[PDB]
């Protein structure tokens, strides 16, 4: 069980830790960019790309099993103890809004990123099917060459010190205070 | 030449002491006052006592959590408050003393009285000792300070006055006002400290302020004991200057014994004559100035210094000799008021600072309830019996 | 000169990883990456130096935003949502929401630490520390028993039928909330704490006077533990604070040795030489023949180090007596002959070349010439200062003052000061000063201001060795003897020093190290010039 | 002659202390009658809670659901696999079968299925780095706690004279400046004229307290990086780019090497010099003729 990432996108996870942990960098909440829009764009744009011979149909269920994983997986592998409380504020500021809160709507796709990194352990300690396991390698696979030609307009580097949108916020005194402390 | 200086005494500053074997101590002020009259300064300096602050009194800078914090601060019940303690920074590095609610209330009452006697024009120097807090961030507690009392006394300030000087003299520099102040172009904010392994380590040549705020933020590091002459050396022309470009209507003068020969983290070496004559030249100037004490982990000294900051204030010269009081036993073999300097070594060269001062000017060219709001309302004060 | 350019500047940066990250710094501008300011600035430290260089390149390129520090980065606005309803417009527009400040980022994960102390520091911070929490707790309790006799004096005119029903508000009717708390806390036990002051809060007048009375017994026995703590914690002050204030000087038994060696002497002077060749190959082809020149302003000087040498002839005991004899007569003769002293009242240009023994010598008595100067420059200042020492009468009324050393009289009162540090050094060199006497009137007499004066006899014991060898090596006893052929108080230069030179190249060999030491008569101006390895090769 | 014996007094001990005078002479009658301490989420420390039947301690943040102390559940507290090992689908209805009628519930996500049974079998923790990823960049290693660390990141005395500093035991030789030639040694007789001087982390350059801005040495945080290399940030406003490097990759074949044109290669940076992340061999014959012709080129604008 091997699975293969290209540089850039390790690049982006590696860069991604940094600003974590060294740099102090927290995701924006109000992206402009969700993750369902990333998998519908994946899905429109890999129907009309190629021909119709049925691929459509595990197509859609990979799409969906990808969406339920992300929502019950989000803070189970991933999410740093530095976001953990960001994520308690998501699911306190719904709860006040009587509203049952989905990560989907909301999160960037560097988190989904982080799961098809780890995606290998997850695989290795489950009991699979040889031919599911390789179907789900090559569509990963495919989704990361979908995020290789589309790398230059969905991950865009800013310096949120002096921009407002920069799918990164700063963290504050307090939040190092109730988070590390 | 002669102006009526307005001292602010609390005779419950000093009755929180937060800890034992602990370097920040309130408890100098009590022999600060002792030696005010034991020094006959009283007949020519009026006195008045601030009173204690409330609730919303506070909330011009500081959240109204914090506020809520420093209301309900109590040591007993310290293993349930663990989410607001860490979030404000308080029990970890900075423990939990009781009767905080009262210093912090008295500190602010302080600091905006003197702020306000400033504006009204009561007084042309408002001394308040009892309040000189400047580490303390909008929702932080960290410098070991808890209210950053001056934010409050330079908006105070702002509501009369078109522009006021933020200055700060000792180590571990307050970069709670610098913060606070970062992006308005009408408070300009200086500090004398050293950066370099330091607690607080902010403060640099090129932190000058961003927005509206740009290059109104100066901030000089230094190095491990530097004497008195190089002190003078890097005063008197950046203050002269910050006088002729800024040109502010007040000044705020965070006096303190930090920056003494004797410290337990500090690193400085000027005696009483290095901090006292560089007051006395910005005091020559003439313009309306507020002075606050906040620093010194030695405690005879800081009270010697903070006495002869009086007594140079009230345009006096004081004797060296030292009358009884009932602190007298503090004070050294010598018993006098003399803060003897160490031998430190001078590392901070004549040329760094010369580099300093060259990247100063060229960034300093660009420049060229409610109900008892204003304060305007202080106790009388005139019988003290702390003379012995 | 473009084609001379580059080749100019790389013969100046010399490392060949250096010139990798000048080349990587070429392509970020070169690759419309890196904007103006920021050559500008990398040039700044790269070829500041050149002006010349910098000159061309700034006329070449054409030079003529915000400056975004290290720490106060931008915060988000989400936590600028904050209702605070005590700030008002002015408040809005003067105070920013968006920047903040932590130190932890400044550490960057590592944490910080604080300055190192001396042990005499840190039990006078411990002692302070006593002092503080004792005093406080003094002043605390009779505060409250002010309060306390204030309520009496209120309740001490009125009748049972008011005293009966007393009940008041928490704070006393004074302005402060918690001061009775803690100093009841403090006094009495945790769990009655609160129940004494639900008494005193809920039934006054009953339970005031027996806590007045145990509070006043305990400010009387605790006034009477302070005074008999004063006497012991002032003297124990009184030989403290002076070791908290020297630094330097407590560090300086070792220092004196450890920096002032051979090795030592060769670094130092090889890398002033080496500076200015590299200064003046920058600059210009001659260099200067004057590097590390010392001033002689007094004569007297040379007449307190014989004082302190003769005073040590008779004081070692693992020499023999005509060994003293011979090495006391010689170093009498080396100021009788460098300086053109002919006569001495206690006794009862000119080039020489020296190898390393003399040359360490002549240094060590140049910083010996140098210690003296540094006290006897301000010795006019601390004279007139402990000549009127203005007594404070209220502290001798209570024998308050440092009688440590006034009872064998070290104090320098009533007598000259630099006559006392000659005497003390002399009785020192006799072995019989108790160290420790000597550097606490040596701290308390000048402020702690001349540290380097604190290993005199060292100083003294390890000239006398060096002055030793100055007979007993026979290239060091061949040198002297042509000293002594070649000093003739006439006008011989310009056409002698170089057979000088060349004989002591030749009969010293490879491995020693020659010194220039050029003295001048007038005005008692020195040279010393590093010529090791120039004339061999 | 201090007595700490006869002096020592009879209320007060020694101070940061107390004693039983606060305990006996209180008398007042005027009222007239298995667990761990490492937290294995994200490896770090701060409050805990614990399983009555588990070893495994988390944070109050560091669960699915989370929670704070201020209302925190009553009774025992029990962590996900403890729902999953002594209660349902283990003790009672015990795991057949389960996974794939559970696949037949949940309308045919088997791709993902198997993922989905295992986070209710998995304890919440910190999203870890893979293996995998730490070969592929050689330059960042795994703290203590778990945190980013590159190389940008490092692992009498305290004042006073410091000749060691000057001298280098890689050769004795002297540790001449950039900015001004000279080392600056001083003397002895006059410690004042001595600088304080500082080599580089990276090239070991000397360089003096004096010439760039800095008041002292650097001995915790990040490695003292001199302003002459490569910076990680750069800034140049048109919104704008960062270009945050490219932190090295390793020697193995990830790295490819492609020297193929030297005018124009539009290479953005990131280049070595000799005598996918795509890079070129770069001389120095190469660097000054873009550079003559990119300021020949922009002169006139």
């Amino acid at each position: 069980i091997s699975l293969q990432i290209p540089i850039k996108l390790k690049s982006v996870l590696v860069d991604d830790w940094e600003y974590v942990t060294k740099d102090k960098k927290i995701c924006r909440l109000p992206a402009d960019v969700t993750v369902e829009m990333v998998l519908n764009k994946y899905e429109h744009e890999v129907s009309q790309e190629l021909e119709s011979p049925g691929s459509q149909s595990q197509l859609s269920e990979y799409c969906a099993g990808l969406k339920l994983y992300f929502d019950k997986c989000l803070g189970n592998m991933l999410l740093y103890r530095l976001e953990r409380l960001q994520y308690d504020e998501l699911l306190k500021k719904s709860s006040k809004d009587q509203k049952p809160l989905v990560p989907i709507r909301i999160y960037g796709a560097i988190h989904l990123l982080r799961l098809i990194s780890v995606l290998p352990e997850l695989i290795s300690s489950t009991t699979m099917d040889l031919q599911s396991c390789q179907l789900l390698i090559k569509q990963t696979e495919d989704f990361l060459v979908w995020l290789l030609m589309h790398v230059d307009e969905y991950f865009n580097d800013k310096d949120p010190n002096r921009s407002d949108d920069a799918l990164y916020v700063n963290t504050s005194s307090q939040y190092e205070g109730v988070a590390l402390g | 030449d002669k102006r009526r200086v307005a001292y602010f005494y609390d005779a419950d500053v000093g009755n929180y002491a937060y800890g034992a074997g602990h370097p920040m101590k309130p408890h100098r002020i009590r022999m600060a006052h002792s030696l005010i009259m034991n020094y006959g300064l009283y007949k020519k300096m009026e006195i008045y006592r601030a009173k204690p602050a409330t609730k919303q009194e506070m909330c011009q800078f500081h959240t109204d959590e914090y506020i809520d914090f420093l209301s309900r601060v109590t040591p007993d019940n310290l293993e349930m408050f663990k989410r607001e303690s860490v979030k404000f920074n308080v029990g970890d590095d900075c423990p939990v003393f009781d009767g905080l609610y009262e210093y912090c209330s008295i500190s602010g009452g302080g600091s905006m009285e003197g702020a306000a006697r400033l504006n009204r024009g009561k007084c042309d120097v408002a001394v308040n000792y009892a309040g000189g807090l400047h580490h303390a961030k909008k929702s932080e507690a960290s410098g070991f300070c808890y209210l950053n009392d001056i934010v409050l006394g330079i908006i105070e300030l702002l509501r009369y006055h078109p522009r006021v000087l933020y200055i700060d003299i000792d180590v571990h520099h307050g970069d709670g006002v610098e913060e606070a102040f970062y992006t308005t172009d009408r408070v300009m904010t200086c500090s004398f400290h050293k950066y370099g392994e330091f607690f607080p380590g902010t403060g640099e040549l090129r932190d000058i302020g961003v927005g509206a705020g740009k290059n109104y933020a100066v901030n000089v590091p230094l190095r491990d004991g530097i004497d008195d002459a190089t002190y003078r050396s890097v005063f008197e022309p950046v203050i002269k200057k910050i006088m002729e470009w800024y040109q502010p209507s007040a000044v705020v003068l965070q006096c303190g014994g930090d920056s003494l020969s004797g410290d337990r983290l500090g690193c400085f070496n000027l005696s009483m004559e290095g901090h006292a004559n560089c007051v006395n030249y910005v005091k020559s100037f003439g313009i309306p100035m507020m002075v606050v004490g906040g620093g010194g982990y030695t405690m005879r000294n800081v009270a010697r210094t903070w006495c002869f900051e009086t007594g140079l204030l009230n345009n006096v010269v004081l004797d060296k000799d030292l009358p009884y009081n009932e602190y007298y036993e503090y004070y050294g073999p010598d018993y006098k008021l003399s803060v003897r300097p160490s031998n430190m070594f001078n590392v901070n060269t004549p040329e760094y600072l010369d580099k300093v001062m060259t990247n100063i000017f060229a960034n300093l060219e660009n420049t060229k309830v409610e109900e008892d709001s204003a304060e305007a309302k202080d106790t009388k004060g005139g019988s003290q019996y702390a003379r012995d | 000169e473009e084609v001379t350019f580059f080749e100019k500047a790389k013969r100046y940066i010399g490392n060949k990883h250096l010139y990798t990250e000048f080349l990587k710094i070429l392509n970020l501008y070169s690759q419309d990456i890196l904007d103006l300011d920021d050559l500008v600035e990398k040039v700044d430290f790269y070829l500041g130096s050149n002006k010349e260089l910098f000159t061309w390149f700034k006329n070449f390129v054409g030079y003529q935003c915000e400056a975004f520090g290290p720490s106060y980065k931008r915060l988000p606005k989400s936590d600028t949502f904050m209702p605070c309803s005590g700030r008002d417009d002015m408040c809005w527009e003067v105070l920013n929401d968006e920047w903040v400040g932590h130190p932890v980022w400044a550490s960057e994960d590592s944490g910080f630490i604080a300055h190192r102390k001396n042990q005499y520091e840190e039990t006078l911070f411990k002692i302070e520390e006593e002092r503080h929490e004792y005093d406080f707790y003094i002043e605390s309790n009779l505060r409250t028993i002010q309060c306390l006799e204030t309520i009496v004096n209120k309740i001490e005119n009125m009748t049972e039928n008011e005293k009966a029903n007393f009940k008041l508000p928490p704070g006393l009717g004074h302005t402060s909330m918690t001061i009775y708390k803690k100093v009841i806390r403090k006094v009495y036990d945790k769990e009655r704490g609160f129940e004494i002051i639900d008494a005193l809060h809920e039934h006054p007048a009953v339970t005031a006077p027996v806590v007045l009375k145990r509070l006043k017994q305990k400010d009387e026995e605790w006034r009477r533990a302070q005074r008999e703590w004063n006497k012991v914690w002032r003297e124990l002050e009184q030989k403290v604070f002076f070791k908290s204030l020297d630094h330097l000087g407590l560090t300086f038994k070792q220092a004196d040795k450890k920096l002032l060696t051979t090795k030592q002497l060769i670094s130092e002077i090889s890398s002033i030489k080496v500076d200015q060749t590299n200064k003046k190959i920058h600059w210009l082809t001659p260099k200067p023949k004057s590097q590390l020149d010392f001033d002689f302003p007094d004569k007297n000087i040379f007449y307190d180090i014989l004082c302190l040498a003769d005073t040590f002839i008779t004081h070692t005991t693992a020499y023999s007596n005509p060994d003293k004899e011979r090495l006391k007569d010689l170093l009498k003769y080396f100021i009788s002959l460098f300086f053109s002293i002919s006569f001495e009242k206690i006794e009862e240009i000119f080039n020489l070349f020296a190898n390393t023994n003399i040359y360490i010598f002549f240094r060590h008595w140049t910083t010996i010439y140098e210690r003296l100067l540094e006290i006897k420059q301000m010795n006019e200042r601390v004279t007139k200062e402990i000549n009127t020492r203005s007594t404070v009468t209220f502290a001798k009324d209570l024998d308050l003052l440092s009688s440590q050393l006034s009872e064998m009289g070290l104090d320098f009162v009533g007598e000259d000061a630099y006559k006392q540090v000659l005497r003390l050094s002399r009785r020192l060199i006799n072995g019989d000063l108790e160290h420790q006497w000597f550097e606490e009137s040596l701290r308390q007499a000048y402020n702690n201001k001349a540290f380097k004066l604190y290993t005199i006899d060292k100083v003294t014991q390890s000239l006398v060795k060096h002055a030793h060898t100055l007979m007993t090596d026979a290239k060091t006893a061949e040198i002297m003897a042509l000293f002594v052929k070649d000093r003739n108080a006439s006008t011989t230069s310009a056409k002698d020093q170089i057979i000088y030179r060349l004989q002591v190249r030749s009969h010293m060999s490879n491995t020693e190290n020659m010194f220039r030491i050029e003295f001048d008569k007038r005005t008692l101006h020195v040279s010393i010039q590093y010529i090791a390895l120039d004339d061999l090769t | 002659k201090k007595r700490p014996k006869r002096l020592s007094s009879q209320n007060v001990n020694y101070d940061l202390k107390r004693r039983k005078i606060i305990t006996s002479e209180g008398i007042e009658r005027s009222f007239k009658n298995e667990n761990e301490d490492f937290c294995s989420a994200c490896n770090q420390s701060g409050s805990f809670l614990c399983c009555d039947t588990c070893p495994k301690s988390f944070h109050f943040l560091c669960l699915d659901p989370p929670i704070d102390p201020n209302n925190l559940p009553k009774g025992d507290w029990h962590c996900n696999e403890c729902k999953f090992k002594i209660f349902i689908n283990n003790s009672m209805a015990t795991l057949k079968k389960i996974e794939s009628n559970f696949i037949k519930q949940n309308n045919n996500v088997k791709i993902f299925a198997k993922l989905l049974f295992n986070i209710d079998s998995h304890n919440p923790k910190q999203f870890q780095l893979p293996n995998y990823i730490k070969e592929t960049f050689p330059a960042v290693k795994t703290g203590s706690r778990g945190q980013y660390s590159d190389e940008n990141d490092k692992i009498g005395q305290s004042d006073s004279y410091n000749p060691d500093t000057h001298i280098d035991s890689n050769s004795g030789k002297f540790l001449i400046c950039y900015k001004c030639n000279q080392t600056r040694l001083g003397s002895w007789s006059h410690p004042e004229n001595s600088r304080l001087i500082m080599t580089c982390d990276y090239c070991q350059t000397p360089w003096h307290l004096d010439c760039v801005p800095r008041a002292s040495f650097k001995n915790l945080g990040s490695k003292w990086k001199c302003p002459l290399h490569s910076p990680t940030k750069v800034y140049k406003k048109i919104n704008y780019k960062v270009w945050k490097k490219q932190r090295l990759i390793n020697k193995k074949n990830q790295l490819y090497y492609e020297p193929l044109q030297k005018i124009g290669y539009q290479n953005n940076g990131n280049i070595q010099i000799i005598p996918d992340f795509k890079i070129t061999q770069i001389d120095e014959n190469s660097i000054k003729y873009d550079f003559f012709d990119k300021i020949y080129k922009s002169k006139m604008v």
